[PDB]
């Protein structure tokens, strides 16, 4: 879950 | 009512720099990411690149890191994307688009293009393969179109149809989530590497180009796309 944190929070 | 408004059609020199935006309204404009997507011949998809409007942070697919710089004026509410050393292979419509709605977050909002004409005067990627590559049908037959990823990427894959001189539209996010707006004929399945999207029977105002997407890990990919047309 590598772009979780960019895109999603 | 959220809108993303970009800056009308170009033509340039080989060789020159251009910077196209994209005017956002109805929303507050730091919400959510901004994204760059560069159509070409097929049609074919081709995510470019994206931007954090909060805070100018940046994530670009390899490919467009010495062509492309993505840019905000917060001030102004508008994204910016810049090219630079622009040849013939960067001719393209490029389209901007946010990543968000309600959470979680996808593909929701997308300007109406921008045509780039570049005038000639007087390896670790997620790989997603569409199939079938055309479905030649009769209005009234149901379809199943399918979506294998070169690896488990959980329920982090969503679909767009797009249809000829119009921008991509979401239909699906997560692998089965409904969005709103869209007619209930659209439904997705799927988790892994195995996505299909169901339409349970075909309209006359479906026919295009059915596009899947991964966002599980960078870069954002795109399938090559499955062909939606009228058997002859």
């Amino acid at each position: 879950n590598e772009t979780d944190v960019f895109l999603l929070n | 009512e959220v809108q993303l408004q970009q800056s009308g059609p170009e033509l340039v020199k080989p060789g020159a720099s251009l910077k196209i935006s994209c005017k956002t309204s109805g929303y507050t404009f730091t919400d959510f990411t901004f994204h760059w997507v560069k159509l070409s011949h097929g049609p074919s998809l081709e995510w470019i690149g994206t931007i954090k409007p909060s805070n100018g942070d940046t994530a670009y697919n390899q490919k467009f890191k010495g062509k492309a710089t993505l840019s905000v004026d917060k001030s102004a509410s508008t994204a910016h994307i810049e090219f630079r050393s622009l040849t013939s292979e960067d001719s393209a419509v490029y389209f901007c688009a946010r990543f968000g709605g309600s959470y979680p977050y996808a593909m929701d909002y997308w300007g109406q293009g921008t045509s780039v004409i570049v005038s000639s005067g007087t390896a670790s990627d997620i790989v997603l393969t569409q199939s079938p590559a055309t479905l030649s049908v009769t209005p009234g037959d149901r379809v199943s179109l399918s979506c294998r990823a070169s690896q488990g990427i959980y329920n982090y894959v969503h679909w767009f149809q797009q249809k000829s001189h119009e921008s991509p539209r979401l239909l699906i996010k997560y692998a089965s989530q409904s969005i709103s707006g869209i007619p209930s004929r659209f439904s997705g399945s799927g988790s892994g590497t195995d996505f299909t999207l169901s339409i349970n029977s075909v309209e006359s105002e479906d026919f295009g180009m059915y596009f899947c997407q991964q966002t599980n890990k960078w870069p954002l990919t795109f399938g090559a796309g499955t062909k939606l047309e009228l058997k002859a």
